[PDB]
């Protein structure tokens, strides 16, 4: 798709997907799931 | 003299206190690293399951550490001993998948072709024993040219490229967790 | 110092006789010898100039007998003998912390306990510089009120735990939550034990402030404001909840009902703090 | 009776657990896996994995991306980076993520990198909304 066509590997796509994944948990699991960088 | 013996005894007592404090810090870090390794070990076994099933056999070196064959270092210790990439300010924090993703991205986007590779890392044998070993790593061209890859369905160039990018990232993560626990 | 060595030798016995008059008359007396090392020096000079056989550090063979017959006169008399008492607080000045010197060894072996003041703690600003791990009292909790003994047993246990875990955790960060809790509790208790000069503060305020220290009430405030908490919170219970203090004084201990009352008072004061 | 290994850097869900069927959302289309399915490999997409345990219970797990490896011995190793249970999801945060993603798509302009980031975040936002509603 456009991911590999825009000179972007899959690993950066997973990083973008997970960075937009850990925010979908409001009450308590947001801080537990985040392990910084 | 009595004063010289007292000064030497106080110095050795201070040294023992420092080493015991570092032992307690290392014990806490080892307990945390073993707690994470209990989760991260089946993940690495699942990542190695594909290469175990395909039986890919037969360069590149990824040297895991802390602070003709192309060698890429992760940590300041290898640079102190010896350099395509050197990771600095590492080892003060436990490893995560973001670090393995950055390392695998830097390896694959380096523009250097490789057929076979190994990840020189210290695997965790026991509490007092750790063994320096390696994990085989194959590129896209080394996988597409394999004999068993014709038995694996729905494989185009994009799928295999994406698969080896993530499989390299997962293997680097598993080696980082075992190396951190061993260290 | 300008007085003769016989006067320095005689002054502790003169003061002991003055105290023993109160002891034998049914009254209670406290005597301070500041300090007994100067008396031992004066007796050493008199014994050397009297051609007596010296011993270790040129002290005579009865300096122990001198200090023991001085300090055995502090006693708690029986009720049939009047019921009076004499309490002795001898002072020993040591050189570079040499506890193993001859005169400090004798005085330590005579008395019922010692209070160690540390030069290192004094130069850190920790005043009073009492070394808790070196200070011993053989009478112990028998010499305490019910409320003070109740809180000080837990305070001594928590300070012993803090002393155990703070040697290897001077600046460690990757530690267990229990170790960080013990470090925080010990920091609160150590800042609580600090006290100014010429300000005694009665048994009730002392019991109240270290009860607040041991129940985790001060874990939510900065250590540098802990003395300011002492400046204010006691005044609050002197002007808002005098009935709680009256019930504590009536019962003599801290009941769980008074524990709940004091917890509510602390929470109310920390809300406005 | 399929050896379904489902792991992640954060958690391990199943380790050689016997599973009847797994519904994987992949980059080659959402396909289902049964015992002796096929020896394919796959690349995950933001979507929902449906797991059919041997007692008949059905469980769901949102996966951002990973690798799916169905081998010849009917062994499946789905390894996401951040796999969560679908019950641990926020619908309102999903809608906010999707709205911010569309805002980034609109405000990207001629920035192709931020355009790709906005497209990826749009896909994740759509998948999160559909999983939370589903």
């Amino acid at each position: 798709s456009g991911r590999r066509g825009r000179h972007v590997d899959f690993g950066a796509s997973v990083d973008f997907e997970v960075h937009m994944m850990r925010r979908a948990l409001k009450p308590e699991l947001r801080n537990e799931a985040i392990k910084r960088e | 003299t009595l004063k010289a013996v007292s000064i030497r005894l106080k110095s050795v007592k201070n040294i023992q206190k420092i080493t015991q404090s570092m032992k307690m810090v290392s014990a806490a870090k080892y307990t945390k690293a073993e707690r994470e390794l209990r989760v991260a070990k089946p993940y690495g076994q699942g990542a190695m399951k594909f290469y175990e099933k395909t039986e890919l056999k037969g360069q590149l070196i990824i040297a895991i550490s802390s602070d003709d064959t192309m060698v890429i270092c992760v940590g300041d210790k290898i640079r102190n001993i010896l350099l395509a990439m050197v990771c600095n300010d590492f080892g003060r924090r436990p490893p995560v998948f973001e670090d393995a993703t950055k390392v695998a991205r830097a390896v694959l986007e380096s523009g250097m072709e490789f057929t076979n590779g190994k990840i020189v890392y210290n695997a965790f044998r026991s509490v007092v024993s750790f063994r320096t070993t390696d994990i085989p790593v194959f590129s896209k061209n080394a996988i597409e040219s394999a004999d068993s890859i014709a038995a694996y369905d729905s494989l185009d160039s994009d799928v295999i490229q994406s698969y080896v990018e993530y499989s390299l990232a997962s293997l680097i993560y598993y080696t980082m967790k075992e190396n951190a626990t061993s260290e | 110092a300008s007085d003769a060595a016989p006067l320095q030798y005689l002054a502790p016995y003169s003061g002991c006789a003055m105290g023993e008059f109160f002891r034998d008359n049914g009254k209670h007396a406290l005597i301070i010898y500041d300090d007994l090392s100067k008396q031992a020096v004066a007796y050493r000079q008199m014994s050397l100039l009297l051609r007596r056989p010296p011993g270790r550090e040129a002290y005579p063979g009865d300096v122990f007998y001198l200090h023991s017959r001085l300090l055995e006169r502090a006693a708690k008399m029986s009720e049939s003998n009047g019921g009076g008492s004499l309490t002795a607080l001898p002072v020993i000045e040591t050189q570079a912390g040499d506890v193993s010197a001859y005169i400090p060894t004798n005085v330590i072996s005579i008395t019922d306990g010692q209070i160690f003041l540390e030069t290192e703690l004094f130069y850190k600003g920790i005043r009073p510089a009492i070394n808790v791990g070196l200070s011993v009292s053989r009478v112990g909790s028998a010499a305490q009120t019910r409320a003070m003994k109740q809180v000080a047993g837990s305070m001594k246990l928590e300070l012993a735990q803090y002393r155990e875990v703070a040697a290897f955790a001077q600046f460690g960060s990757d530690l267990d939550a229990s170790t960080q809790q013990l470090l925080s509790r010990g920091v609160r208790l150590t800042e609580l034990l600090k006290q100014g000069q010429y300000v005694p503060m009665a048994i009730e305020d002392q019991v109240a402030i270290i009860y607040c220290g041991v129940r985790g009430h001060l874990d939510k405030v900065e250590p540098s404001k802990i003395t300011k908490f002492e400046k204010e919170f006691s005044q609050h219970i002197k002007t808002s909840h005098r009935d709680i203090l009256d019930t504590i004084a009536k019962e003599g201990q801290i009941s769980p009902d008074t524990d709940a009352k004091l917890k509510k008072v602390v929470t109310d004061f920390l809300s406005t703090f | 009776q399929m050896a379904f290994t489902f792991a992640a850097p954060s958690q391990v869900f199943y380790n050689n657990a016997n599973i009847r069927q797994v519904d994987v959302p992949s980059f080659s289309g959402s396909f289902g896996i049964l015992p002796a399915h096929v020896a394919t490999l796959a690349v995950l997409k933001p979507g929902v994995v449906t797991v059919y345990q041997e007692d008949g219970s059905t469980k769901k797990y949102f996966v951002s991306s990973g690798t799916v490896t169905v081998n010849d011995d009917s062994s499946v190793q789905v390894l996401a980076e951040e796999a969560v249970p679908v019950e641990n999801l926020d619908l309102q945060a999903a809608r906010d993520i999707l709205s911010k993603a569309q805002s980034d798509v609109t405000s990207a302009g001629a920035d192709m990198l931020k355009l790709a980031e906005g497209q990826i975040a749009v896909e994740v936002g759509e998948a999160l909304v559909k999983a939370a509603e589903g």
